[PDB]
DNA sequence: AGACACTACGAGTACATA
DNA sequence: TTTTTTTATGTACTCGTAGTGTCT
């Protein structure tokens, strides 16, 4: 092995902890936690202290890639006299032999901290292993990938768990959210990152200024190893950098990711794109690229924050209702062409179409500035109740059919407000007398103690049952209770 | 109460007496009977009437049925589970409890049901409007293929969304709303015979006033009244209307108050709310229109507009899916108008 | 016996002479096939147009009688994946012929229909594989084929048939067929055609049909316009006029006798009226946009059913409408 | 009308298990001589020669030349419905459709009657290839079988070179590499385990690694293979039976 | 017939970086690069026909000399490229020892990078981290945006551009004087102008133009290959008079046998791409095409639905 | 005659779709 | 600042009982 084999981001890769650049407070806490580790092992993870880590036997990683969280977790591992060991997706990562050799090396010691050195006065801890998952992320969705292993494997082992991955907020993450402590790895500061380019331009014989690291670590959005190909292909080529070539660095090396579900409401509802200037900047095709970056959920964020806007694009004589009004107008448009699309026939090559007439449109009629903040599509929880609700009626309704005769919705409106006055009003104006009637309206439709506890949560508005039942004394709640437990 | 007091047979119809003939017309010979379809408003009395006609066609054991379940398999392992109304006469299916697989569980049981076979077995199609088209297609020729063994008796309350192939296919029997004399003939046996006080009979001709027709609304607001009045209703009871109709009229008076952006919030949190209960946006549509045609403030001017962009909005929630999307449309539409 | 097959798919050409209506592209490929060098073939073109009829005369000249064997053709009838390109299509390419020497061929027909991880796999095969093997596409429309696959072919564009080349074909069909054809009908026939010889075929053979003779007689516009349902110039333009002239009853009344006497459909009176129309020189573009706009909608309305009634008179007074503002 | 009533079932069996992977349909051509049937893979890599004589038929009739299109996935499952000391009839009426199989028992008192649906296939296959090749050898069929799968693990291309009284078959891959070198020896002692080889000309040319895998099946027929290979053309692998011969017409990859 | 030619675009195939007509700074770039070595990471991401795929090969090349059979590791979208495939296979071939110059290194070729599934790419993450230093991984795709953001942040970006006429035109000239062809100034006009800068294209309707007819000019090109279809939609779209659109829709696009579905992709295509209007007026535009479309994906694609569109975007244009 | 490595075809589970 | 939205075929993975050639 040479000097010139290796690229410029494994020769300059840091060696010790003093060479990370940022995200100093995240190493210290890590550090910390691991130090601490046999600390809490030995007390079973009861007293987590005054940083806050010893109850977690697991710790995840979570950042944007390129800022060192892998890097920072071999060296204090190396640090602190662990035995390291990788394993990530690149490995076959199942629920079958995964699972069957990390539960084999989750309380078995290490044969290569034993021989290699066992004898000296180094630590107590060699003989522990320290599994380094890379890539979480980037297992299977289901059970069969390992994620909900993993998590389960954060709650019983004797080894310290590492877990690092890019993307931490994911449906496929959701079990790790109450088992292994997080530890978030930020945007690096301008300072460290300058000096380290500073040395390994100063190193390579590199010209360059401090002048332009700053739109560097800019159009590269935080990626250390990015910055450092970078210099590493232009250098070979172009022996000074400077203010003139750096336009046509940044337009070609211009980092192109996908914005979030919240960005991209931020992006579209911005007043200045759709203005003449801003028009022929962020063209239309980029607005459409926009939507299509998550097709999934941007139509529910534009029609959830449409309206929370204050307008700027607004046309001489046209107030923010009738902006509001129209956007509307083509959100239910847009609405038309999504079920049209996601139905039988099977039309996607009307998503484009979707685009402009879902987002595109309406969040140029009320485009502007954002009063408040941009709130999450509430669409998705609401029809969430509501399914749980139609399911909880349509057991309802199958049970009452042999004496009801008619449909869901016709059982829904006009049974229901019957049957709570028939049900619950006898609790509150005879006392607990009344029990044996409405065990016999029950079985008379072969209602059951749960479609009485069902019933009562349809109805709204004025009849808002939640504290009619608390105001219900006690007493007679446990003796309806009891009664029809017998 | 409704079910207490409920006819059994054609003899014991008490409204529309030319329909009754005309049932006991089409049951006086039952083996060459075409396929029929109730249309009519809903809270009329139709699916009564067709077990009367079944109790014609039929032993008086049409009544003595039973529940069972029968479990389905789609393109993928997700399972659809569908409840049966079974009788050892006739059976009633009801498409109208789940997604689009509707197609499936039509074709499927309607293919068995008429492959094991008076001499045929009755279908009560309940809720043929939310029949999707696919299914309907399917049903299309299995009322053809299949016309010795399996006979469909439709119940609908609009043909609008029923295919006219459908429609061609099987007798077309309209139930008008009973009269306001009729229901109040038919509360008054009720009254009499649950032992009600009426200071005044009249109070019984404003419960049909309130009723618009329907018998099934009528005799459960009665039942309601009567709870609160404590058996004895009085010369000025109190009408007793349904939660989610007083939200909607707080609603319309929301927006003939206050026409903003800020009061649309407020709108749309009252429309998620009222749909996550189990309440259709069709007929949410359907009362907040017709109450906002009420209001005496607004002249023909915005009463037509509102008319119009009622009815714009109604195509685009029959042609969508997100119902709270042409919700939000058609508010924001006549604040503008307002 | 090639008597019991269709007219359609009994005159299907088997030489390259056979094929009318194309000229430009047939020469150039019978030229590209004599000197050698035959490039990757598109033949995008509309229904009916012979694009298939073409290939499979192409693939006769090239390999002989033996071309059901040393050619591997494709199509949407046909499971046309990803994994099926990579065995197939791959093994097809990378190994020779087992009935002579040379090029082979892959003929993809109907290749619209094909998945997008099917075009992306294929790209590389047809230019890794370019030195023992050809490929043909065909399409009817361009827009389902990825721009790089598409770039990777030499386009040609089956423009529709035009009247001397079909107007040859009828000739034929009438020299092999016991058939008289009037002149007038002839023309009527070409106009209902669009370019399809397929209809061509087809309405020929079931207007023999409907002489009832032995063909003795010849075959006039009446019995043309009598098996296709098709209306009548005559009749359209009276309606036209009626519509345009008489009295609101009086043009319901002549469209609804119209309509029945020869049970035409409103459809077509509507596009008839439409290709009428188009070459009427009118004022002010507002009456073609309201006429165009609402002839449309009265179609897509048409495309799902309702009452034709209903619909004839909404047509009436959406014409009617259009030409009150041409004053 | 077609009959024909064979010595033994589990002839035909072996037969059809030889074309079941590598051949889908399959139109047999039935007349005086006896059966023939040629195929093409559905790549059309290879191509599968069966004949058949009356030698093999303990009983044979054939009043007019018949044709029996049909596939192989449901003959091959009509034919595991047999039995191995059992007897196979073959039956078709004077127009060819939904032949006719019949398993009789030879020991105890058994019919096993079994119909298949013929298909139309418009594709004739009447091709004979008779030229001569540059080489031509012969093999034991379980030491070519071998080979054959020993050296399919390293490549999907397996080369075959003839040169003077040399027999080599090279498999170059991404793991690496390998050769097998035979000679042509006469075993005295046993003549179905020498090896022949009469050459012209050398030759060198490469095959795949899954149709020399699917050609080899057919081992379980005769205990000795043919190789016959030439410039450019396509190479015969036979398996010589009592009453005919299985020939596999393989195509080679151009270079 | 027993035999045919190699194609041009084949034939003339670029095996030096030199003759690659394509970017100048980045093909200098690779030719440093392969003159000096010490290859790193690349992802080439353009369109297609410009010089993605000759520029990686070129590279690899002249990088590897003679070592490029058993150091070269060529993996298209027509062989499995799954998670299976990067498990197995590529990661033999990085662990597997060779030995080559002090300044050269295993490269990985992978066409059509935009279409490798999510599991492939994430496991190729640690497979071209641990391997660095004996094996480059050089990818070549059309879409940048399909391969994740861990992989293109171990690699350096290459974005390629469209082809200038003059480039495009030096290469034509090339080609002919290498082939003695008879051409004229307006032919090759027109093939430029049919080709869009797309490189191979030009080449291939060349090469078709030469042998369908022997002399390379612009009535012989636009006879044998039609004019560029959005370049009519475009007149089309931007006409002033409904007469002249409608005349325009009628012989240029329906007469030629363009389906109804094609002419509507491609107005909706140069609307969202269109720049001469507004923003609110190509909004409204693109909303009465997809209505359009709407209509002609049920089955209802007629020359009166093209004709109502087109007066729709009039009446729009009619202020 | 038999045991068990090798193996290939079948049900399950998700993941995109311009 | 936070998690689901039908059906429809193509694509990819895995476990998986199963069918058959091989070894103590
Ligand atoms: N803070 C840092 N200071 C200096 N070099 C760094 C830093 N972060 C990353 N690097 C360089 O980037 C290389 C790769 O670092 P990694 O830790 O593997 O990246 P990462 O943050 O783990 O993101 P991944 O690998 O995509 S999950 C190192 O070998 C260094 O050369
Ligand atoms: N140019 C032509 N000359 C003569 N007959 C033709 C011609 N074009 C079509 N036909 C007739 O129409 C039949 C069908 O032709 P095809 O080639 O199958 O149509 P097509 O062009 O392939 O369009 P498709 O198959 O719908 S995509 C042929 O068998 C002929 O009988
Ligand atoms: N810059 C160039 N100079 C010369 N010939 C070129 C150039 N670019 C493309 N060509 C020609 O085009 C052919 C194919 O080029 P490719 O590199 O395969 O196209 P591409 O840019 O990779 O786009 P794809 O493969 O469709 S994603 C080459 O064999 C050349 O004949
Ligand atoms: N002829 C009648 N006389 C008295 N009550 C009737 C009559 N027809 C219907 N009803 C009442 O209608 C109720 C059932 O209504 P239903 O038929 O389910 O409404 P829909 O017609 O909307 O299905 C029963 O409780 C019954 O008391
Ligand atoms: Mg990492
Ligand atoms: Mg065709
Ligand atoms: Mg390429």
């Amino acid at each position: 092995v040479r000097e010139e084999d290796k690229l410029w981001t494994v020769k300059y890769a840091p060696t010790n902890l003093q060479q990370v650049c940022g995200n100093k407070g995240s190493v210290m806490k890590l550090k910390n936690w691991l130090a601490n580790w046999e600390n809490s092992k030995k007390n079973s993870f009861k007293h987590a202290g005054k940083d806050g880590s010893g109850v977690f036997r697991a710790a995840m990683l979570y950042g944007p890639p390129g800022i060192g969280k892998t890097t920072a977790a071999h060296l204090v591992a190396q640090e602190l006299g662990y035995d390291i060991l990788e394993q990530n997706a690149s490995d076959v990562r199942s629920k079958t032999l995964l699972n069957a050799g990390v539960k084999n090396a989750l309380d078995n010691m290490s044969v290569v901290g034993y021989f290699k050195h066992n004898e000296e006065a180094q630590n107590l801890n060699g003989k522990h292993f320290v599994i380094i998952m890379d890539e979480v992320d980037g297992m299977s969705g289901g059970d069969r990938g390992g994620v909900g292993q993993l998590a389960q494997f954060c709650r019983k082992t004797s080894t310290p768990l590492i877990l690092i991955c890019n993307e931490r907020n994911l449906p496929k993450m959701r079990p790790f959210d109450r088992v292994c402590l997080d530890i978030q790895f930020r945007r690096p500061d301008a300072n460290s990152i300058k000096s380290r380019l500073m040395t390994i331009a100063i190193r390579e014989k590199f010209k360059l200024d401090p002048n332009v690291i700053d739109r560097l670590i800019q159009t590269t959005r935080g990626d250390i190893r990015q910055v450092i190909n970078l210099l590493s292909t232009i250098s070979t080529t172009t022996k000074t950098i400077n203010h003139e070539n750096i336009n046509e660095i940044s337009k070609a090396w211009e980092k192109n990711i996908a914005l979030k579900p919240f960005d991209i409401a931020h992006k579209m509802l911005d007043g200045q794109i759709y203005s003449d200037i801003g028009s022929r900047n962020f063209t239309l095709n980029d607005k459409i690229a926009l939507y299509f970056d998550d097709f999934d959920f941007t139509p529910l964020m534009i029609q959830e924050n449409y309206l929370s806007t204050r307008p700027s694009v607004l046309k001489p004589g046209q107030s923010h209702l009738e902006a509001v009004a129209e956007a509307a107008n083509c959100i239910s448009l847009g609405d038309i062409v999504e079920k049209k699309i996601r139905s039988s026939e099977q039309l996607w090559s009307l998503l484009p179409l979707h685009a402009v007439l879902s987002s595109v449109y309406p969040a140029s009629k009320v485009a502007g500035h954002m009063a408040g903040r941009i709130n999450f599509t509430a669409w998705l929880g609401q029809n969430s109740k509501s399914a749980k609700y139609y399911r909880l009626l349509q057991e309802i309704h199958y049970h009452t059919r042999l004496g009801t005769s008619t449909d869901k919705i016709g059982l829904r409106l006009d049974y229901l407000p019957t049957f709570r006055k028939r049900l619950l009003d006898p609790f509150l104006k005879q006392g607990a007398d009344a029990i044996s009637s409405v065990i016999e309206v029950m079985d008379d439709y072969y209602l059951t103690k749960e479609d009485w506890d069902s019933i009562m949560e349809f109805f709204v508005g004025p009849d808002v049952t939640t504290a009619i039942i608390k105001k219900i004394p006690a007493t007679v709640k446990s003796g309806f209770t009891r009664k029809y437990n017998s | 109460w409704v079910d207490k007091y409920r006819p059994k047979s054609l003899n014991a119809l008490s409204h529309n007496e030319e329909l009754t003939n005309f049932l006991k017309s089409l049951s006086d010979q039952p083996r060459d009977l075409p396929h029929l379809l109730l249309y009519g408003p809903n809270g009329t009395g139709k699916k009564t009437r067709c077990m009367a006609l079944l109790e014609s066609i039929f032993g008086p054991g049409v009544y003595r049925l039973k529940i069972d379940v029968r479990q389905f398999v789609t393109a993928s392992n997700r399972k659809l589970e569908l409840n049966v109304v079974s009788s050892p006469y006739h059976l009633e299916i009801t498409p109208s409890d789940m997604g689009n697989n509707d197609r499936i569980v039509i074709q499927e049981l309607l293919k068995e049901v008429a492959q094991m076979e008076h001499r045929y077995k009755c279908v009560i199609i309940n809720e043929a409007n939310s029949l999707t088209k696919d299914a309907q297609a399917a049903l299309r020729r299995t009322m053809e293929k299949y016309s010795k063994n399996i006979r469909l008796i439709m119940v609908c309350d609009s043909m609008s969304p029923i295919i006219a192939p459908i429609k061609s296919r099987c007798l077309l029997i309209r139930c008008p709303a009973p009269s306001d004399s009729e229901i109040s003939t038919i509360l008054s046996d009720v009254v009499t015979n649950e032992r009600i006080q009426l200071e005044t009979k009249d109070i019984l001709k404003r419960i049909a006033q309130a009723s618009n027709g329907n018998l099934r609304v009528s005799l459960l607001m009665l039942e309601s009244m009567a709870l609160n009045n404590e058996l004895a209703l009085k010369s000025s009871s109190p009408i007793i209307k349904p939660d989610w109709i007083i939200v909607i009229h707080k609603l319309t008076r929301k927006i003939v108050k206050e026409r903003s952006v800020n009061s649309l919030i407020e709108c749309r949190a009252v429309l998620y709310d009222l749909l996550a209960h189990c309440i259709p946006a069709n007929i949410i549509l359907k009362e907040l229109t017709f109450s906002l045609l009420d209001v005496e403030t607004l002249n023909t001017t915005n009463k037509s507009s509102i008319i119009e962009y009622s009815s714009v909005f109604d195509e685009r929630l029959s042609l969508g899916n997100k119902a709270i999307f042409h919700l939000e449309g058609f508010i924001a539409k006549v604040m503008c108008c307002l | 016996s090639k008597e019991n097959l269709p007219w359609v798919e009994k005159y299907r050409p088997e030489t390259l002479d056979e094929v009318y209506g194309q000229n430009e592209v047939i020469t150039t490929v019978r030229k590209f096939v004599d000197e050698g060098k035959l490039p990757h073939l598109l033949f995008y073109g509309p229904p009916g147009t012979g694009k298939t009829s073409t290939i499979v005369a192409l693939a006769r000249e090239i390999y002989g009688k033996n071309y059901s064997n040393m050619v591997l053709e494709l199509n949407a009838s046909d499971d046309r994946g990803i994994d099926v390109v990579r065995n197939q299509i791959k093994d097809f390419a990378s190994t020779r012929q087992i009935f002579s020497k040379g090029f082979k061929l892959i003929i993809l027909d109907e290749a619209d229909a094909m998945t997008n991880a099917a075009q992306n796999a294929l790209r590389r095969v047809i230019e890794r594989y370019t030195k023992n093997t050809r490929f043909c596409v065909l399409a009817n429309y361009a827009h389902k084929l990825t721009p790089a696959l598409l770039s990777r072919c030499t386009r040609f564009r089956f423009q529709p048939l035009p009247q001397e080349a079909i107007e040859r074909r009828i000739a034929n069909v009438l020299v092999h067929e016991k058939l008289k054809l009037s002149p007038n009908a002839e023309k009527a026939l070409i106009e209902l055609s669009n370019g399809d010889m397929r209809r061509v075929l087809n309405v020929l053979q079931s207007c023999k049909a409907t002489l009832d003779n032995p063909d003795e007689d010849e075959i006039s516009d009446d019995v043309i316009y009598e098996c296709c349902g098709a209306p009548r110039p005559s009749d359209l333009k009276a309606v036209l006029k009626s519509i345009l002239e008489d009295d609101w009853g009086t043009a319901h009344y002549t469209l609804n006798k119209v309509r029945s006497a020869k049970g035409l459909a409103l459809i077509d009176l509507i596009e008839g009226i439409v290709k009428i129309l188009e070459d009427y020189e009118l004022q002010n573009e507002e009456t073609r946009v309201h006429l165009l706009t609402k002839l449309a909608d009265i179609e897509y309305s048409i495309s799902k059913g309702g009452n034709d009634q209903i619909q004839g008179s909404a047509v009436i007074g959406a014409i009617k409408a259009s030409f009150e503002n041409e004053t | 009308m077609l009959e024909a009533k064979f010595e033994e079932a589990s002839l035909f069996k072996r037969i059809i298990d030889g074309f079941k992977d590598c051949v889908q349909l399959v139109n047999f051509q039935c007349k005086e001589d006896g059966i023939i049937a040629q195929a093409v893979d559905d790549s059309r890599v290879l191509l599968v020669s069966l004949e058949i004589g009356v030698e093999a038929f303990q009983e044979y009739r054939c009043d007019h030349p018949v044709t029996l299109g049909m596939d192989l996935t449901s003959l091959s499952k009509i034919l595991r419905c047999g039995n191995n000391t059992d007897t196979l009839t073959l039956i078709a009426d004077n127009t060819p459709d939904s032949i006719i199989l019949l398993f009789e028992d030879t020991k105890k008192d058994r019919i096993a009657e079994y119909s298949l649906k013929l298909m139309d296939i418009d594709a004739d296959f009447l091709k004979i290839e008779e030229l001569q090749y540059d080489s031509t050898l012969s093999l034991p069929s379980s030491e070519f079988s071998k080979i054959v799968r020993d050296l399919s693990q390293l490549s999907d291309s397996i080369n075959i070179m003839i040169t003077k009284e040399t027999i080599k078959f090279v498999a170059d891959g991404d793991i690496g590499s390998g050769s097998v070198i035979i000679k042509p020896f006469v075993d005295m002692e046993h003549p179905e385990t020498s090896i022949k080889l009469e050459m012209d000309q050398p030759v060198d040319l490469t095959f795949g690694a899954k149709y020399l895998l699917d050609i080899i099946k057919g081992s379980s027929l005769s205990d000795r293979v043919g190789i016959r290979l030439s410039s450019e053309a396509p190479a015969l692998f036979q398996f010589d039976l009592k009453s005919g011969f299985l020939q596999f017409f393989l195509a080679p990859k151009f270079n | 017939t027993l035999s045919l030619q190699l194609p041009w675009v084949e034939k003339y195939r670029p095996q030096v970086l030199s003759d690659i007509v394509g970017n100048k700074e980045t093909i200098d770039r690779l030719q440093q690069i392969a003159k000096d070595g010490n290859m790193p990471h690349m992802i080439i991401s353009g369109m297609p026909g410009i010089g993605k795929t000759t520029s990686v090969h070129c590279l690899a090349h002249e990088l590897l000399g003679r070592s490029y059979a058993d150091g070269v590791l060529e993996l298209n979208a027509s062989d499995d490229r799954g998670i299976d495939v990067v498990r197995n296979q590529i990661k033999h071939f990085a662990q597997k020892k060779l030995h080559l110059p002090p300044g050269k290194h295993k490269i990985v070729i992978l066409d059509e990078a935009d279409s490798m599934t999510a599991g492939a790419q994430q496991a190729l993450r640690r497979t071209m981290e641990l391997y660095s230093n004996s094996t480059r991984f050089a990818f070549a795709c059309n879409q940048s945006n399909k391969i994740i953001e861990p992989l293109q942040s171990r690699c350096a970006i290459l974005r390629y551009s469209k082809l200038s006429d003059e480039d495009v035109l030096k290469r034509l000239l090339q080609i002919i004087k290498l082939e003695d062809v008879k051409y004229t100034n307006d032919g090759l006009e027109a093939i430029i102008f049919t080709a869009e800068g797309d490189m191979r294209q030009a080449i291939n309707n060349l090469q078709s133009t030469v042998a369908g007819h022997g002399l390379v000019n612009a009535d012989n090109v636009f006879k044998i290959v039609d004019s560029p279809h959005p370049l009519i939609v475009k007149k089309m779209l931007l006409a002033s008079n409904l007469e002249d659109s409608i005349q325009i829709l009628r012989t240029d696009l329906w007469k030629k046998g363009y389906s109804s579905i094609d002419i509507v992709t491609t107005s909706f295509r140069v609307t969202k791409n269109l720049a001469q209007v507004k923003e609110s007026v190509r909004l409204e535009m693109i909303k009465e095409i997809g209505l359009t479309h709407m209509r002609i994906l049920e089955g209802v694609g007629t020359y009166l639905q093209l004709a109502s569109m087109l007066a729709k975007i009039h009446k729009l244009n009619n202020k």
